[PDB]
RNA sequence: ACCCGGUGAGGCGGGGGGGCGAGCCGGGCUCUCGCUUCUGGCGCCAAGCGCCCGGCCGGCCGGGCGCGACCCGCUCCGGGG
RNA sequence: GCGCCGUUCCGAAGGGACGGGCGAUGGCCUCCGUUGCCCUCAGCCGAUCGAAAGGGAGUCGGGUUCAGAUCCCCGAAUCCG
């Protein structure tokens, strides 16, 4: 049935035997400039020891609790540039013949009315690139009493509103239908973030070497904890 | 608002967060360029006491000057 | 008074290397996975005389292991290395004259 | 003759009818051709040799 | 997508043409070197009458920003005649003195006699 | 952080898989190895296996992916610091 | 600071070409070129200048002028596209 002609011939690729195979060398690219500049910053952020001010970013509110903050800012997403024009035209047709609560995007805003103490929960962005913007809004927070969230990515907080990007947007004032789920998330992000600041503080960041050194560190301490195990028994 | 909380937390240089957050972007600029833009200032509240503003025209270059 | 012979051999454009019919330069192989761990083979095409040098150099053809070109080499020939001889080169490499 | 002589004369004059046209001499190319085909029967006797060392071992 | 080579080069991305939305000038400048223009005037010397009597040609002084073919061309089109070739030179006086073999079906000293020259 | 060397930055570090040695009662455990040395030959653009679908009439013709060619990684490997 | 160093050195340094797929045109829309996109392939070495004695394909004879002749005329070839 089968052709006897249809000869199985392995290459033995020995060292020195036969010539190598085009296999994956992502590890060995000569990468540019930029790419191995942002690749080594972030292994510095992973190396230098970083202060808890910044350290603070680090710890992001979990998924279940995003998806229904994001739920919940859908509801309150302020006005389009299209919809501005339509209500523009719907109050000159009225003319012819109570505004509701949206939200306050901005860093200034948001301070302005956590000083005012009109915020009910206050999402940050962890991601912003200069990020001397947003180190202070956590602590003024922490003594304004309002309950502060982080989240990953300003995009995706960026594209709540009809904008690119979006550091830190204020809940100030919900309709009756929102305000039970706003207490349940309130009380969550309190209790992650207002009980539990003064252990973010204490908390200091970084210190983490690289994995090749760890396991070198890790085998010489493994073989002198067999040494001083097997000389007692 | 916030521009003040940003302007004495960039005054207070002698922190640590401050002396990180220069020993981290002088690395980073020493490995960029001599002469490159940079599209968003480092410094928004000093570029605006300046006399910068976020509109189309307004370019900020980075450049570095060798020391002595 | 004027500028000393020292001082001017230092600037260049007289005292500079006379480079012109010389072959190349004398390196030895980059590391790899052959010079690392196992051993790889190259002939010896021919020995020549270099200028400016009482060593004589040899032209050591070998295979390269990754892609299908024949590399060249300009090795120091040391004495006692024939032309038609396998010089191996690597960590699993014997010990004899013309052997790295 | 000089090289850029060569598009002018035909495919024959160029080269011989051989193995190695043009390229090696006939003694170099049948040496070539008793080195290929005994450093293989060196490695089939060797392919044997480990066999039967498996064989015994 | 796997790496094969360990070289990372610049990728072949996408340019456009030059889609202009107005032109750089107004109009197209017109052919500063015509016919008439690149042919100043034929020769009346004896050493040119001896050679357009002898070896079928014609003797004329060209602008010296011309070509061969323009000269040929020129010849064609401005005399009604065939041209066999064109052997062009630069005189100390400045001009290209252009002596155009022509085909022998027509004769130089017939084409000469009705263009003027003798 | 900073400096030097090599590269066309080509297999770096751990965890797997297999074989060769020692001791204990088929089993785990400490270590080495990973295919090339009698010869002036040749060696690339996949063989083999599996899973797919496209067209034509169990058969015909043209393609893709994974094994072969282990996995996870955070500095290209080293040398100073 | 006019600019200077530096020629492979702290570079994303290619616009190239084989084959396949898709649409748009051109010509007895047969069959093929031309461009547009995608897949795929690729090492090079430094932009550029630098010898009228270096390397460098291919022309010789006779005749002609007051001055030009491997150039003009005649007869023979020859190189490249
Ligand atoms: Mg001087
Ligand atoms: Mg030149
Ligand atoms: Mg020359």
């Amino acid at each position: 049935v089968v052709n006897p002609l249809f000869e199985k011939r392995p290459k033995n690729f020995g060292i020195g035997q036969d010539i190598q195979p085009k296999r994956d060398l992502t590890r060995f690219v000569k990468w540019p400039r930029y790419i191995r500049l942002q690749r080594q910053r972030a292994i510095l952020y992973k190396r230098l020891k970083v202060p808890p001010a910044i350290n603070q970013f680090t710890q992001v509110l979990d998924r279940q609790t995003a998806t229904q903050l994001l739920k919940l800012a859908h509801k309150y997403r302020p006005e389009t540039k299209q919809e501005k024009k339509q209500r523009l035209l719907a109050r000159a047709e009225k003319k012819a013949a109570k505004r509701p609560p949206v939200l306050r995007a901005g860093v200034n805003t948001v301070t302005t009315l956590v000083e005012n103490k009109k915020a009910q929960l206050v999402v940050i962005a962890h991601d912003v690139d200069p990020i001397e913007l947003v180190v202070f809004l956590p602590a003024l927070c922490r003594k304004m009493g309002v309950p502060y969230c982080i989240l990953k990515g300003k995009a995706r907080l960026g594209r709540l509103v009809h904008r690119k990007t979006c550091t830190t947007v204020a809940f100030t004032q919900v309709n009756s239908e929102d305000k039970g789920a706003l207490a349940k998330l309130v009380e969550a992000i309190r209790t992650n973030y207002n009980d539990r600041y003064d252990e973010i503080r204490r908390h200091w960041g970084g210190n983490v070497l690289g994995p090749k050194s760890v396991a070198r560190i890790a085998k010489l301490e493994k073989a002198k904890a067999k040494e001083l195990a097997t000389k007692l028994g | 608002g916030a521009y003040k909380y940003i302007q004495e937390l960039w005054r207070k240089k002698q922190s640590d967060v401050m002396r990180f957050l220069l020993r981290v972007r002088c690395w980073q600029y020493r490995q960029l360029s001599a002469l490159h833009r940079a599209p968003r200032p480092t410094r928004p509240d000093k570029a605006r006491r300046l006399g910068y503003k976020a509109k189309q025209g307004y370019v900020i270059y980075r450049i570095r000057v060798r020391r002595g | 008074g004027r500028v000393i012979r020292g001082q001017r051999k230092g600037a260049g454009s007289v005292f500079r290397a006379h480079v012109k019919h010389r072959k190349g330069a004398a390196r030895l192989r980059a590391v790899d996975f052959a010079e690392r761990h196992g051993y790889i083979k190259g002939i010896v095409k021919d020995i020549i005389h270099d200028p400016g040098r009482g060593a004589p150099l040899a032209k050591v053809v070998f295979r390269d292991p990754y892609r299908f070109k024949k590399r060249t080499e300009l090795f120091i020939a040391a004495e006692g290395i024939h032309t038609g001889q396998f010089v191996y080169c690597g960590k699993k490499a014997q010990l004899n004259i013309g052997n790295v | 003759v000089r090289p850029k002589v060569l598009m002018r004369l035909s495919k024959t004059k160029k080269h011989v009818s051989r193995a190695y046209g043009g390229s090696m001499c006939a003694k170099c190319v049948r040496d070539r051709i008793k080195r290929a085909f005994l450093i293989e029967e060196q490695k089939i006797v060797v392919k044997v040799l480990k066999a039967q060392a498996q064989s015994q071992k | 997508k796997i790496r094969t080579s360990p070289t990372f080069r610049r990728p072949k991305t996408l340019r456009l043409r030059r889609q202009p939305k107005y032109p750089r000038k107004s109009a197209p400048r017109r052919n500063k070197l015509d016919h008439y223009a690149i042919i100043k005037f034929p020769l009346t010397t004896e050493s040119a009458m001896k050679k357009i009597e002898d070896n079928n040609t014609l003797v004329f002084i060209v602008d010296v920003k011309a070509n061969k073919h323009q000269i040929k061309q020129a010849v064609k089109k401005l005399y009604d005649i065939d041209v066999a070739k064109v052997n062009t030179l630069i005189r100390p006086d400045g001009e290209k003195k252009a002596y155009v073999r022509l085909a022998p079906d027509y004769d130089a000293l017939d084409v000469a006699n009705k263009i003027g020259i003798i």
